[PDB]
């Protein structure tokens, strides 16, 4: 799930990949350039947006005291989707 | 506005006391190259004496003066002795340059020092 | 002599009589707490923290809003203070999400420090915890209105000093939304501001929402640019580099405001710098090189070239730093061509005679001031802190305020005159229904604008008002001494480099074309490669060039504002020096000490090193230019208008209009906004 | 109140209340402060000259033994003419009391070396005048503790930064370690964590 | 050469100053009428001494004083200048 | 663990490479950050 | 014992150790610290804080950090008075600038008169 640069090595999650012009890609050389090849972006639109059929939600994350703490959010938007900024994952409303 | 000096009165026993350590400093000196086996001859290092005396030579108030003369006396008494090492009386020096100077021009190709 | 004893904690203390008890518990040193309150708006009593016992009686009275009655005895520590406090504290927390660890105000909260310092250390309330969908109120202000404690105070800042009237309370019990109804872009001017106003978590910045903490900065002082007034910036600066600006208060300017232009500004003045001087190639194309190709070059053309023909267009935003730089440098070559950003006319002798080019009263003391006419201009779109003045007047105190020169949109009701300079010459003869009120009111002010200079009408209508001035001053009686007649500007550089006696507009160089010229920040339409001889040899020296750096010859990387202790004054002749906050990057030079290693390489000098000799020379050639924050008025004007009927000139009759009328002009025509991309989302966003 | 909270012995407060008012109605001729503090630990405020007189009565005199001394230290405060202050610490053997002898003192004018009554003042005199700069008159042997010998500048002052003014390195050019100003690695972030909204209502000093 | 820049410099307590106010209330308008090419300017800040400088000739920035003086003598003082 | 091994989390590595280091294949630091300060580019389209 | 003491001046910049270049090229501000606007608390003024200007801080290039050359650009003293302030800076030795101090403006606010019948001061929303 990686792109992959045009100079040849693996760009990260962030488009911070080096230019011609430098010299970190030689102090690259050699030994490999880690980076984490499951990023964090696509593993979002994998999951199900939960269609809770109530009015004003609540999130925790997983776990009483292992996660993020409780965020109750609202789903009043009737065409876009509640976002907990902790969890990073959608609901919808079906009354 | 009463303050208690130190060692001296007026500027002559001040200037009697430096003229003092400056006579222990010029005798101290060949014993030191002698005991260290430093690297630099007897000269530069007379003549980098005197260029540190002659660096604060514009202070009157006698009470610094005193509280130098117990500074350069410190520093003759730990150097008579073998306690500082090689690595401090070549610290006195700076052959590490550093070669930065004071132009102007030079100080703009290597900026933000006006 | 009308004062009232209040005996804070037994302690006594005079108080002026019917002020708050909050300002007393201030004059001695206390802090009571307060969430509703704000010392610049009207004092609503909705947050319910003022609370305090007063003595003598069963109930807790709040101190935001209650008058003072004589002799009290004030408790602000006693025992029931304590518990209201704590238990108000405990109401405020219940329906409040946890977001302190993405909210954008983690070290600048006031529920955090006022829940320390005043509230509880349990908590109750297990159920409930409602929650309000957001809205999309702005690109420029991010908005999550669950954090919103409902505390009406962005409402009573915009429907009293914006004016824009788009904010509103709806509903009832819990469910009392603060916003606005009709899913409007709100979009006006001091939009920026409500970012600071809103003392929660609620309103934050939009581009900057997630980008650091505020106790990893560190603050900096450093002055307003691009408005001709000043506020006092706050640099929050972070990793040799920067983070965020916030106003800082003068009392007298801009007390605690700030211009969403200068707050917004930073994305421009950090996106397409300068960091290479840069010389053309023989392909006819721009490169790079060290600074002794481009010195060495630039000053073997300059020792070969003297004569009348040498010219140094200096606009945007320079230095009076560099400005005496250059005007020793090209007194030391031979003669000169200095030239402005914006023409400035001199007829009757308006480069000398203090009164004429600057600012003649204050600023704050537009306040005691009565009946203001306005010829033409736009304050909302120039200056825009200077119309919060005069709304702050027009609101507190009664006014008159007229304008001759444009149909806009100004907030609080000018009266139109109409716009032609017949008008003007018609209220020079005396024929209105308002000519009466000027010369029979009792403290006038004249506000020129100078957008409505740079055409051809200029000398003819600033003799015109400065024949107004004289009339009303010396008829009237008033009152002595203070001024009817002031002029304001756009541009600080411009004020600067009228204050050091220099030549105003580019007509020095189209009475006399050049061979070599210095432009230090040509912004727009000054001068051109088709009009100039074709051997051009520009030196344009400044930052993230977009004009001038297609026209270029010679690319020399000046700083910016923020970095480098300069020297600028504002409109009202007050030198406010910025200070050393960034570090330019690259290899980007500060101005006159690039001026001065010229004129080292040039076979020539400059009798200083250090800029504390800079500010010597600086108070050797005006006086006024080192006495930090400070000002002091003209006087002459019998001199002046006396002075202003030599050349006879005429007044066309053209309809007048300033071009800084609607908000694609506010945001468009200036350096520093046109690099960013901020200011054309929101030109994207108001145009659509 | 009577959970959480240490509670306070009025007992003491009222006893070392008592003696200090004693030791200052005693000795007129020095005595400025005895403040008592909350925790009941006395504080003695004294002028720089009667050190070696306080000592002597204090070493003695049977009302109060006071054998054992503990630290010196001078912390330096601007904004005071008289910057620098000298802590004795004074432990009673017999009786389980502590009092802090606080004189104060300039940058330059010594006081009387504490060394000739109480003999465990010898290396903190020293290694208050290496660290500070307060000369000690008529002091046997004065020099460097828990400093280079080389080094100079009285580092625990407030004006000398947190990162010193050198550097050592090695290097093979002259064969051994030299100094050379200093090159961070990283910025050090000093914060800011002042607070505003005043914590403590019952320490507001009178503004001007 | 000729001139380039004179520039008066003043304060508000002075009979020098005082001096140059009498003749800058009187003996202005028909000198700028004379030489509409010299931008002779006038400062006053908050408390200086009053000097008359002028810079002319390729930086020649000549200085007089105009302390303590009556008006009549500062007029034969700057046309000893121009 | 022959009791309780997995957990239910897809992202766990089917290699456990080990302690890597004096191989050719190892760690290096590096900024995990894009441009700073985005330098200006001159325009290839000339004149005169 | 109440010796030959003259009232002078102080030169402590031989003594305090630092070398001439951070001694006499870098100035000092002492200056109140303004009112963090985001909040509104003046507990943070009440104290004159001598700072010195910043100076560079380049990127380290193998971390991406903010490494410099700058032992004094790290310090701040709390100070009580401007007056003691002055007299220390002018004891230590280097040269220095000082702002005054800028206060909040005494208004006079009142409900009663932002319910106004006849004035043009009316809320026109509470
Ligand atoms: S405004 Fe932000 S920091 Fe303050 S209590 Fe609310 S969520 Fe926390
Ligand atoms: S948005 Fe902010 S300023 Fe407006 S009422 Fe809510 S908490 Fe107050
Ligand atoms: S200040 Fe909000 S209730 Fe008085
Ligand atoms: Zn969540």
């Amino acid at each position: 799930g990686v792109r992959t640069s045009p100079t040849g090595e693996k760009v990260t999650h962030t488009g911070q990949v080096y230019d011609d012009e430098d010299y970190r890609r030689v102090r690259f050389v050699g030994r490999q350039k880690e980076v984490n090849e499951n990023f964090a972006i696509d593993l979002i639109a994998e999951q199900p947006v939960s269609q809770v059929g109530s009015r004003v939600i609540s999130c925790d994350g997983g776990g009483g005291a292992l996660g993020h703490p409780r965020v109750y959010i609202n789903l009043d938007k009737e065409t876009k989707t509640g976002t907990c900024g902790y969890c990073g994952l959608q609901f919808r409303q079906q009354h | 506005t009463s303050v208690k000096p130190i060692f001296s009165r007026d500027m002559n026993e001040a200037k009697r006391r430096v003229r003092e350590l400056y006579r222990a400093w010029y005798r101290e000196v060949p014993n030191t190259v002698h005991l260290f086996q430093l690297d630099i001859s007897v000269k530069q290092g007379r003549d980098k004496v005197r260029e540190m005396f002659k660096k604060n030579a514009h202070v009157t108030d006698p009470r610094v003066v005193d509280l130098l003369v117990i500074k350069g006396k410190m520093e003759l008494e730990e150097t008579i002795n073998v306690w500082k090492q090689r690595t401090h009386v070549m610290r006195f020096f700076h052959e590490t340059e550093a070669p930065r100077p004071k132009d102007f021009l030079s100080k703009f190709y290597v900026g933000h020092d006006p | 002599s009308n004062l009232i004893e209040v005996f804070v904690d037994g302690q006594s203390v005079m108080v002026e009589p019917g002020t708050t008890v909050l300002q007393a518990c201030e004059k001695v040193g206390m802090q009571i707490p307060r969430f509703c309150y704000h010392e610049r708006l009207s004092v609503a009593g909705n947050c319910r923290m003022c609370l305090v016992e007063i003595e003598k009686a069963p109930k807790v009275v709040a101190a935001c809003a209650m008058p003072v009655m004589k002799g009290w005895n004030i408790l602000t520590n006693s025992e029931k203070t304590k518990k209201a406090r704590e238990g108000v504290m405990e109401f405020l927390l219940a329906n409040h999400p946890l977001d302190c660890p993405i909210c954008d105000q983690g070290g600048e909260c006031d529920l955090q420090d006022q829940s320390m310092m005043f509230g509880s250390d349990r908590s109750r309330f297990l159920e409930g915890k409602r929650a309000v969908e957001d809205k999309n109120i702005g690109p420029l202000v991010k908005t999550i209105m669950t954090r919103c404690i409902q505390c009406t105070r962005c409402i009573r800042f915009a429907s009293e000093i914006a004016g824009v009237d788009d904010l509103g309370t709806t509903g009832r019990g819990n469910d009392m939304q603060v916003g606005t109804y009709i899913e409007k872009m709100f979009m006006s001017e001091l939009s920026g501001n409500i970012i600071d106003i809103c003392p929660v978590g609620a309103l934050t910045s939009k581009p900057y929402a997630f980008t650091a903490r505020p106790w990893e900065t560190r603050k900096t002082e450093s002055i307003d640019v691009m408005d001709a007034v000043g506020s006092n910036i706050v640099v929050s600066t972070r990793t040799g580099e920067v983070m965020r600006i916030l106003p800082r208060m003068h009392e007298d300017i801009n007390e605690e405001w700030i211009s969403d232009k200068t707050r917004f500004a930073y994305d421009g003045l950090k996106r397409q710098r300068l960091t290479e001087p840069m010389v053309r190639n023989e392909k006819g194309l721009l490169t790079h090189t060290t600074w002794e190709d481009a010195l060495s070059r630039v000053a073997g053309m300059l020792q070969s070239c003297q004569g009348n023909d040498v010219a140094a267009i200096a606009g945007g935003l320079v230095d009076a730093e560099a400005l005496i730089a250059l005007k020793d440098l090209l007194n030391r070559v031979d003669s000169d061509t200095l030239c402005t950003e914006e023409v400035f006319p001199t007829a009757g002798a308006g480069t000398d005679l203090r009164s004429n080019y600057l600012l003649n009263t204050t600023i704050a003391g537009v306040e005691e001031a009565d009946v203001v006419l306005l010829v033409g201009t736009n304050p909302r779109f120039e200056a825009p802190l200077f119309n919060a003045r005069i709304r702050k007047s027009w609101l507190h105190n009664d006014l008159k305020v007229a304008l001759i020169g444009s149909p806009v949109d100004l907030t609080y009701r000018y009266d139109h005159l109409g716009d032609s300079p017949k008008i003007l010459q018609d209220i020079a003869s005396g024929s209105h229904p308002f000519s009466q009120v000027l010369q029979e009111a009792k403290k006038p002010m004249v506000v020129l604008g100078s957008s409505a200079l740079q055409r051809n009408d200029g000398a003819a209508i600033l003799a015109a008002v400065s024949n107004i001035a004289q009339k009303i001053r010396t008829s009237s009686g008033v009152t002595g001494d203070w001024k009817v007649m002031n002029i304001l500007h756009r541009i600080a550089s411009q004020v600067a480099a009228l204050d050091l006696g220099y030549k105003p507009g580019v007509e020095a160089i189209r009475k006399n074309p050049p061979k070599m010229l210095f432009l230090l920040g040509a912004d727009g339409g000054c001068v051109t490669r088709q009009d100039l001889p074709k051997d051009c040899f520009i030196v344009y020296q400044g930052h993230h060039g977009d004009v001038g750096a297609p026209i270029a010859d010679v690319i020399l990387p000046g700083a910016a504002y923020t970095e480098k202790s300069a020297t600028y004054v504002n409109t009202e002749g007050r030198a406010q020096q910025t200070k050393v906050a960034v570090m330019p990057p690259g290899l980007a030079r500060e101005d006159w000490k690039i001026i001065r290693a010229l004129s080292e390489i040039a076979g020539m000098t400059l009798p200083y090193d250090t800029l504390d000799q800079v500010r010597n020379r600086l108070e050797e050639v005006s006086p006024n230019l080192v006495r930090y924050d400070d000002v002091e008025g003209a006087n002459y004007f019998q001199q002046a208008s006396e002075l202003s009927k030599l050349v006879n000139q005429q007044l066309l009759a053209d309809p007048l209009v300033p071009p800084q009328l609607t908000i694609k002009d506010f945001y468009m025509t200036d350096s520093i906004s046109r690099a960013s991309q901020t200011m054309a989302k929101c030109v994207k966003a108001v145009t659509e | 109140t009577r959970p959480t909270v240490r509670p306070r012995n009025d007992v003491a407060h009222k006893q070392l209340s008592a003696f200090g008012e004693y030791v200052a109605e005693i000795l007129p001729k020095y005595v400025q402060q005895v403040q008592v503090s909350c925790f009941s630990e006395l504080e003695i405020c004294i002028h720089p000259d009667g050190v070696i007189p306080v000592l002597t009565f204090l070493r003695d005199h049977s009302n109060a033994q006071f054998k054992s001394l503990a630290d010196l230290t001078a912390v330096d405060i601007p904004t005071r003419q008289n910057r620098f202050e000298i802590v004795y610490n004074l432990l009673s053997l017999r009786f389980n009391s502590r009092i802090r002898v606080k004189t104060y003192t300039d940058e330059l004018t010594p006081v009387e070396s504490s060394v000739s009554v109480y003999k465990a003042a010898n290396w903190y005199e020293r290694e208050i005048w290496d660290m500070f700069g307060v000369f000690f008159a008529n002091h046997p042997d004065l020099r460097r503790i828990l400093t280079d010998y080389g080094f100079e500048g009285h580092p625990f002052r407030k004006d000398f930064p947190l990162s010193g003014y050198v550097e050592l390195r090695y290097d093979d050019e002259v064969k051994r370690v030299v100094a050379e100003p200093v090159e961070l690695a990283q910025e050090f972030r000093k914060f800011d964590l002042n607070s505003p909204w005043e914590a403590f209502p019952a320490y507001r000093q009178p503004p001007e | 050469l000729g001139l380039r820049e004179i520039r008066i410099h003043l304060c508000q307590r002075s009979p020098g100053s005082q001096g140059v106010r009498d003749f800058i209330e009187k003996r202005y308008v028909e000198l700028k009428k004379a030489n509409p090419d010299l931008p002779i300017l006038i400062r006053e800040c908050s408390d200086v001494q009053p000097k008359l400088w002028a810079r002319y000739a390729f930086g020649q920035e000549k200085n007089v004083s105009l302390n303590n003086f009556s008006a009549d003598q500062v007029t034969r003082a700057l046309e000893n200048v121009l | 663990p022959t009791v309780k091994p997995p957990t239910a989390r897809k992202f766990i590595w089917t290699n456990h490479k080990f302690n890597l280091s004096g191989t050719p294949q190892q760690y290096v630091p590096y900024s995990t950050t894009r441009k700073k300060i985005q330098e200006w580019v001159p325009p290839s389209t000339p004149y005169k | 014992t109440q010796l030959i003491t003259v009232d002078e001046k102080l030169d402590i910049t031989t003594l305090t150790g630092v070398p001439e270049e951070h001694i006499k090229t870098r100035k000092a501000r002492i200056f109140v610290p303004a009112r963090n606007n985001m909040q509104s608390g003046v507990n943070n003024t009440k104290k004159w804080k001598m700072e010195f200007d910043t100076r560079e801080r380049w990127e380290n290039p193998l971390m991406g950090w903010a490494s410099t050359a700058d032992p004094l650009s790290n310090l701040v003293l709390t100070f009580s008075t401007k007056e003691d302030a002055i007299a220390f800076a002018e004891k230590n030795g280097w040269s220095y600038d000082v702002e005054e101090r800028k206060v909040p403006k005494p208004k006079s606010k009142s409900y009663g008169a932002n319910f106004s019948w006849n004035k043009r001061t009316r809320v026109s929303t509470k």
